[PDB]
């Protein structure tokens, strides 16, 4: 029923990765310090999204296994998910629990920062009911790894390879889940649940991006190819 | 193609 040692040591390596990420605080804080206009928030976005796939592609690589996968099925794994992982990390940190009347702010901001009504909506919705399931840091690390070496992606040629790294990142997941959350047994399927929520903002993402309140729409070299803008 | 993605996962 409790984590193997092998297991223990596989969590503990995927959360050494996963922490190798921009910290939350120095988002929030630059958001939070003062009002930017839609063009300066599509700037900021860009660069923000830029240094994600940056460090997104590094945790990938360090996922046990994902180095022997088929070059071609390592790159439709990460173009597949990149989208997804953006928004998962996005509603950790709007999540994060920081002094009173700050995330009414940060809210606020976001609101107001040159994204349409549209999409306002599910984004809000979607972060909302990440935040009642009160995941610690090993639930995104896992998350973030299980939508990653996701075997039922478009374009993967060998989906049991794909299958065969997700099932130990399941199996981690769910006694994670079964000892976090004892008093909560559907958890673990509430959380595989919100994977399939992340699905639809990644097939409504290209025009997400071209309905910014901004005059031009500039992305850099790699989030063209990623976005497919 | 996927040239930048391609590079970042060889690399
Ligand atoms: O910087 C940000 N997100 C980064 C977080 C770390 C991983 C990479 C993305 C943006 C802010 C940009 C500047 C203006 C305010 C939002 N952000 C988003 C977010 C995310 C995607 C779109 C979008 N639009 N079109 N495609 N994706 C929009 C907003 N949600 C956030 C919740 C908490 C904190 C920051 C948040």
């Amino acid at each position: 029923m409790e984590l193997t040692p092998d297991q223990q040591t596989l969590l503990h390596f995927i959360m050494d990765s996963y922490n190798k990420q921009r910290m939350p605080q120095e988002i929030t804080n630059k958001i939070l310090k003062e009002a930017f206009s839609a063009e300066e928030n599509f700037l900021i976005l860009t660069e923000m999204a830029t240094n994600h796939v940056q460090v997104l592609v590094e945790f990938t690589k360090k996922l046990p296994g994902f180095q022997t996968l088929d070059h071609e099925d390592q790159i439709a794994l990460l173009k597949g998910s990149a989208v997804e992982a953006m928004f998962l990390r996005s509603a950790e940190i709007f999540n994060k629990k920081l002094p009173s009347g700050h995330s009414d702010l940060l809210e606020a901001r976001i609101r107001n920062s040159g994204i349409s009504d549209e999409y306002i909506t599910p984004m809000f919705s979607f972060y909302k009911s990440i935040g009642e399931l009160k995941m610690t840091q090993e639930e995104y690390a896992l998350l973030t790894a299980i939508v990653i070496l996701s075997p039922d992606r478009q374009y993967i040629k060998d989906r049991e390879a794909v299958e065969k790294l997700q099932e130990p990142l399941l199996d981690v997941l769910q006694k994670l889940c079964k000892i976090h959350q004892p008093e909560n047994p559907q958890h673990f399927a509430c959380l595989l649940g919100r994977l399939t929520e992340l699905r639809t903002f990644n097939h409504h993402h290209a025009e997400m991006l071209m309905s910014w309140r901004v005059n031009d729409h500039k992305f850099t070299p790699l989030l063209c190819e990623i976005w497919d803008v | 193609d996927h040239q930048l993605l391609r590079y970042l996962l060889d690399k």
